[PDB]
């Protein structure tokens, strides 16, 4: 069971013994011959790659090889499959160029990447869409390989979901940067969220063109696949400050951890194969030698690759050939032209790290956000009625609006988990009607301390305390007009009349 | 590639093996994006410019 | 072994096979179809180009039709044409602004020859009609377009080519193209095979169901004018209670939909394979367990190629109407409420009554968990509290519903107007409060493909015009009063 690992020569180009010293006292049990014959990499060329692999193969009966290339030559991945095509030696790559997915491989070979498929990325995208109540979008695609699968998947998922998407027109730029139909196509976009999918240079060009059309602003949310998210330090000048794109984990999951996990996977697979029956697999005679003919009595370790666990990690490579539980983290551009990190994806949950989306400055030269009002309310009986999101299509009921609120866990603990719930009533209906005719957005929240308002020790608590402190414009709710209140904070004209009433009835 | 070619031609060997030769030459010359031409290989996977990069053939 | 596939294919209407696979698989399927006598009359067959070459050409039955490209296993012509095109493209490109050189040496330099992608882009589109293959113009996907094929038809192990396809321009040739068997016609595709089956559901005077008498026949009954009642013996299940040992024992089948079915059968001269529905539902579609929209009951069985015609109470609903072809409405009934008649109180004006608009603890009403009532309510999102109450107190059918409202377990019952009127006409214990609304004429929906939709539509229109249904109404339902 002798295997080899080719490093990246860039990040940890030192201490080959350090990699060779994995699990010193006990790595995974070391059944028979768990030994590393890892080598060093350099500038990779198909001649050099084939030469090195063929030379190593005619060595110490090599077994499954873990690849860790650092550069991004894209096509390298394909070349790797080719080797596994004509030498029955399983191989898997973890980092770098042999990380982007390739889709349909030859059914007579074994080669498993460790990246993210198109479908998983699209699913996480739609999840991040539904978790913020943005059920409207229009996507524009260039003519780039893979657009058919993307379009077909996004069309199949929308109408098989009960969320109720308002998926608008799709756009396919027949001619690139010609403005014949591209310009009018870009103009006929009345939505706010755009699911652009294209190449990096194409995306930069499209964003540069669309910036001068006003399609960017304080409310214009672009989301792009991981392909657009390329280099971690090459943010162009056409990228607006703040955009969302999922990518494979890079800040976490250090290279050593991945290498150790892969070696453990191979060792466990070999142990399971040996336990099934005692017939060790012999390496190939010589790739450089004469012709080859099929002689394997059965698939040596291909079926012994799925359904494998390792100290909690549940990597379960599918029949297509990629991991079923990728470590995907969605990232967003910061205010200092750097990639931030927000929200992981562990089992199925988004586990988002923002109860309310922060309105990000789209650009240093852009119109100020002058149409968002942070309304506030207080829980009464006939004015506002609070509820909780129902389990079925867990966004909210289609007959009300989400109102974020502050809830303290127990009494002593000040655990401020800002729960997401949706509430209806009377005043909210008028608020919706008004917002329709005055076209302003709102992220409203309930009052935290006290109820209604009172000038207690010259400081007001409740909605009055919020507005008197310039903390929240608008205080929509069952508020009574009073001279002191009018003296402190301005009011508007009334719409519903009321007053003091006496509640005494007849016993019998 | 030692003679800085511009476009390689490819054709089936005298003895048939369905795929055989177009896969290696296609991959290798697709590393450098050097367009190749097919002459007989009428099998359907090749017509997918995502697993073969650059490949133009002359039979449907 | 592919015997299962051929066996499943045998019992089907369409008579056109489009075999297209490897040569050896083609040989195996040829052996199978020879064994199963699939190569008989009315079996025009089409076969892919590879499947009539090599070892496949020794076992195929006489009669197949094959196709093949003309300039196929040739290289001189193809080499000449390719060289012409490449030279044209290079001479066109070389008059540009910034052009690099091809990367010399495949060890070391490992970058992208950008003029390579430019070259591919320009070469993609270059017409050159000066070579012996025909005009050559690559398509957008990167292949060759506008070819021409030759259609050879097998004739007693003598490949005789007829017709030519020069691109959307199939032009035939003078030859009596034999079809497998030796016939000279344009055989046939679709086939009638009038053993189409009816699946129904028991409810109302429309369907009358009881265990069959042990004498083989239910009974020999009559009617008001002493006319014997037509009956059949459906073979539906008898395990309405969950967990029972289901046996699908045949029962009595003597309702009113049977009268309509018999009239249509005498209008159309066919047979049937009647049997009830296991679960029984109007088609209240749901979602599968933790996974796409899922239908259920009678509609779910109908769409799953099981039921052929579905003549039953089939209140027209847009949820069903998305993929179905309704027939002409044979009934006109609305949605009405029913309450037990008191032995001062006011008649409730349906949902228009504000008291029925606002649910109350003393007002416990429920129609059923499975009907078009709930699916209609879901469409109109205006009274979600009443819908939630209905769902949280839902029942499973109308018999237990009327039994419960008899003992005041429930407080109301919304259903078809005719059903409630008939129930209150015989056992006049309740009343017919409320008005009619959501008036849906009962239709007869079919799959998108059916050769009887127009025929059944015209037949039911003729029956309505001549008033044949009115006589059945007089003699079957509207016959009693108290």
């Amino acid at each position: 069971l002798n295997i080899a690992v080719m490093l990246g020569h860039s990040h940890d180009v030192t201490e080959r013994e350090l990699r060779t010293l994995w699990g010193p006292e006990q790595a995974a049990g070391l059944p028979l011959d768990v030994n590393v014959v890892a080598l060093l990499m350099n500038r990779t060329d198909p001649k050099s790659l084939i030469t090195h692999v063929c030379d190593l193969m005619s060595g110490a009966r090599i077994h499954g090889l873990v690849f860790g290339d650092d550069t991004d030559q894209e096509a390298v991945a394909q070349m790797l499959d080719f080797i596994s095509s004509h030498t029955f030696v399983p191989i898997l790559g973890i980092h770098g160029g042999a990380s982007m997915i390739m889709a349909d491989k030859d059914p007579t070979s074994t080669f498993f990447q460790f990246g993210a498929s198109i479908q998983q990325q699209a699913t996480v995208m739609l999840k991040i869409m539904q978790d913020y109540d943005w059920h409207v979008f229009s996507l524009v695609t260039t003519i780039f390989p893979g657009y058919r699968e993307f379009i077909s998947f996004v069309k199949t998922t929308v109408d098989n979901s009960f969320v109720g998407w308002d998926m608008q027109n799709v756009i396919t730029l027949d001619t690139s940067f010609e403005d014949a139909k591209t310009q009018v196509q870009l103009k006929k976009i009345h939505s706010s969220v755009i699911l652009l999918y294209c190449s990096k240079d194409e995306a930069v060009l499209i964003l540069s063109e669309a910036r001068s059309l006003g399609l960017t602003g304080y409310d214009f949310f672009w989301i792009v696949p991981s392909l657009v998210s390329g280099n971690t330090e090459l943010i162009p000048k056409e990228f607006p400050s703040g955009l969302i794109s999922v990518s494979y984990d890079d800040w976490d999951y250090s290279l050593e951890a991945r290498v150790r996990d892969g070696i453990g996977i191979l060792t466990t697979a070999a142990s399971s194969m040996l336990e099934k029956f005692s017939y060790i697999p012999e390496a190939k005679a010589s790739c450089y030698g004469q012709m080859e003919r099929p002689e394997v009595p059965m698939h040596t370790l291909h079926p012994f690759m799925v359904n494998v666990t390792w100290d909690g990690k549940d990597l379960s490579f599918t029949e297509e050939g990629y991991q079923v539980h990728p470590r995907l983290v969605v990232i967003v551009l910061n205010k200092d032209r750097e990639w931030e990190k927000v929200g992981k994806w562990e089992n199925h949950t988004l586990s988002l790290r923002h109860a309310v989306w922060p309105r990000y400055k789209s650009f240093s030269d852009c119109e100020p956000d002058d149409n968002h009002l942070s309304i506030v309310t207080l829980e009464e009986a006939p004015f506002v009625i609070v509820e909780d999101i129902d389990p079925l299509t867990e966004t909210c009921v289609r007959n009300t609006v989400p109102c974020r609120k502050f809830v303290k866990i127990n009494n002593s603990t000040n655990e401020g988990m800002n729960v997401k719930k949706c509430c209806k009533g009377f005043c909210i209906d008028i608020l919706k009607k008004l917002s329709r005719t005055v076209k302003f957005t709102y992220d409203l929240y309930l009052v935290t301390n006290g109820k209604h308002g009172k000038k207690v020790n010259n400081v007001w608590n409740g909605m009055i305390g919020e507005v008197v402190y310039q903390r929240a414009v608008m205080a929509v709710g069952s508020l009574t007009i009073n001279e002191e209140r009018s003296e402190v904070v301005d009011f508007s004209v009334p719409f519903v009349e009321t007053g003091i009433s006496v509640m005494v009835s007849r016993s019998n | 590639i030692s003679s800085q070619v511009y476009a390689i031609l490819v054709s089936h060997p005298p003895t048939p093996n369905d795929h055989f030769t177009p896969t290696p030459v296609s991959y290798t010359a697709g590393f450098y994006r050097i367009p190749v031409l097919g002459l007989t290989t009428r099998m359907s996977i090749y017509s997918d410019k995502s697993i073969h990069l650059s490949f133009l053939r002359t039979v449907p | 072994n592919v015997t299962a596939l051929l066996m499943e294919a045998k019992e089907l209407e369409a008579r056109v096979i489009i075999l297209s696979a490897s040569e050896d698989d083609a040989a195996t399927v040829y052996r199978a179809a020879a064994m199963l006598n699939m190569t008989g009359s009315g079996y025009v067959w089409l076969v892919g180009e590879r499947e009539i070459s090599g070892n496949a050409l020794r076992y195929a039955p006489d009669g197949i039709l094959g196709l093949q490209l003309i300039n196929g296993k040739n290289e001189s012509a193809h080499i000449s044409d390719a060289v012409g095109v490449v030279a044209q493209a290079v001479h066109e490109l070389l008059e540009k602004e910034n052009i690099t050189d091809p990367p010399r040496g495949c060890v070391g330099n490992t970058n992208i020859w950008k003029t390579g992608p430019l070259f591919k882009r320009v070469l993609m589109s270059s017409k050159y009609a000066d070579g012996v293959t025909g005009r050559v113009e690559f398509n957008e996907d990167g292949d060759r377009k506008f070819a021409n094929y030759s259609i050879m038809n097998l004739q007693n192990r003598k490949l005789v080519q007829v017709g030519i396809y020069n691109g959307t321009h199939v032009i035939p040739n003078d030859r009596k193209i034999i079809w497998p068997g030796g016939e000279t016609e344009k055989p046939r595709g679709y086939q009638m095979s009038t053993r189409l089956k009816i699946v129904t559901i028991h409810q109302e005077p429309f369907v009358y169901v009881k265990p069959t008498l042990s004498d083989g026949t239910c009974k020999e009954e009559f009617t008001v004018n002493g006319d014997p009642v037509k009956k059949v013996i459906c073979t539906g299940p008898n395990d309405t209670s969950p967990g029972s040992p289901r046996h699908t024992v045949p029962q009595c089948c003597y309702g009113f939909c049977i009268d309509l079915l018999i009239k249509l059968a005498r209008t159309m001269n066919f047979t049937y394979e009647v049997h009830l529905v296991a679960d029984g539902k109007f088609g209240t579609q749901e979602r599968v367990n933790n996974s796409k929209k899922e239908w259920n009951g009678m509609m779910g069985e109908l769409l799953s190629g099981q039921a052929d015609m579905i003549v039953a109470p089939l209140t027209i609903n847009n949820e069903r109407a998305q993929y179905i072809e309704f027939s002409k409405p044979f009934k006109y009934q609305g949605l009405t409420i029913l309450v037990k008649k008191e032995i001062p109180e006011e008649r409730i004006t349906g949902i228009n009554d504000p008291r029925l608009r606002n649910p109350s603890d003393k007002f416990i009403y429920a129609t059923v968990k499975q009907s078009s009532v709930d699916i209609y309510f879901r469409r109109q999102v205006e009274l979600s509290t009443m819908y939630r109450h209905m769902e949280k107190h839902n029942y499973e059918s109308a018999a237990e519903a009327i039994q419960a409202v008899r003992d005041n377990k429930l407080h109301a019952f919304i259903w078809d107007s005719a059903v409630l009127e008939f129930e209150a006409s015989q056992k006049c214990d309740l009343v017919t409060t409320g008005e009619l609304f959501f008036r849906s004429g009962f239709g007869i929906g079919m799959r998108k493909d059916s050769p009887w939709k127009q025929n059944v539509s015209l037949s039911i229109l003729k029956s309505h015009e001549n008033g044949f249904m009115e006589d059945l109404d007089k003699t079957w339902v509207r016959y009693q009063e108290c």
